[PDB]
């Protein structure tokens, strides 16, 4: 998170961090047993970990717990990155400073807003991860400014969110975390061009347009 | 020669640790991808990039 402020310990109780010997992508609990997350942050091992802050020391609020099973979706292209949508289920259920954030019943419109979190890159030029949680108020910018942006890139289930000015924004580190709007889960950080730069807001899977689709994947694995 | 091209992270936001080979030190080293759009010097251990790209 670039341009954002320290969130303060477990006040984004959904905000979980993918682990495979080192933090490498953010996620959300929307269940005891599920995280919601990015098809790009797909990786064998993982290890879930959550109620963390300092995601350096361990803090005694913390509960590590071992994926059993990772879904992609179906559909999901590597190339145009449609459907950058991926589905963990824990091992064992975490005991619920760590809480699920719920799914949403309608699309947000341009200009909510909403919350961004995560333990990315702080740096637009540059390398800085933090130990504690960044957060970041960003607005969900209409689609004909985030298809001017991106030409030809962007499809139904992105949207973009940010500043054009620059200066704000997710970036390296970030992928899969949160985009939390009137409490309700409405993105996925997924991926931009370069990190807060003008004219370059980033883009977010849709998420109010999969929730059917996680419903019945949850009920059925 | 795909071995001689600079690391490229992508435009996805994961920070994913990559070795690439780095012919100006004539090694392996690491890199931060982002998760999509791999080039092909980008490779998951030290061992694989010296057996594709090792003395390039
Ligand atoms: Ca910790």
């Amino acid at each position: 998170i670039v341009g954002g402020y320290t969130c303060g310990a477990n006040t984004v109780p959904y905000q979980v961090s993918l682990n495979s010997g080192y933090h490498f992508c953010g996620g959300s609990l929307i269940n005891s047993q599920w995280v919601v997350s990015a098809a790009h942050c797909y990786k064998s091992g993982i290890q879930v970990r959550l109620g963390e802050d300092n995601i350096n020391v361990v803090e005694g609020n913390e509960q590590f717990i071992s994926a059993s099973k990772s879904i992609v979706h179906p559909s999901y292209n590597s190339n145009t990155l449609n459907n950058d949508i991926m589905l963990i289920k824990l091992k064992s259920a975490a005991s619920l400073r760590v809480a699920s954030i719920s799914l949403p019943t309608s699309c947000a419109s341009a200009g909510t807003q909403c919350l961004i979190s995560g333990w990315g890159n702080t740096k637009s030029s540059g390398t800085s991860y933090p130990d504690v949680l960044k957060c970041l108020k960003a607005p969900i910018l209409s689609d004909s400014s985030c298809k001017s942006a991106y030409p030809g890139q962007i499809t139904s289930n992105m949207f973009c969110a940010g500043y054009l000015e620059g200066g704000k924004d997710s970036c390296q580190g970030d992928s899969g975390g949160p985009v939390v709007c009137s409490g309700k889960l409405q993105g996925i950080v997924s991926w931009g061009s370069g990190c807060a730069q003008k004219n370059k807001p980033g883009v977010y899977t849709k998420v109010c347009n999969y929730v059917s689709w996680i419903k019945q994947t949850i009920a059925s694995n | 020669d795909f071995c001689l091209e600079p690391p490229y992270t992508g435009p996805c936001e994961a920070r994913i640790i990559r070795y690439f080979y780095n012919a100006k030190a004539g090694l392996c080293q690491t890199f931060v991808y982002g998760g999509c759009r791999a080039k092909r010097n980008n490779f998951k251990s030290a061992e694989d990039c010296l057996r594709t790209c090792g003395g390039a």
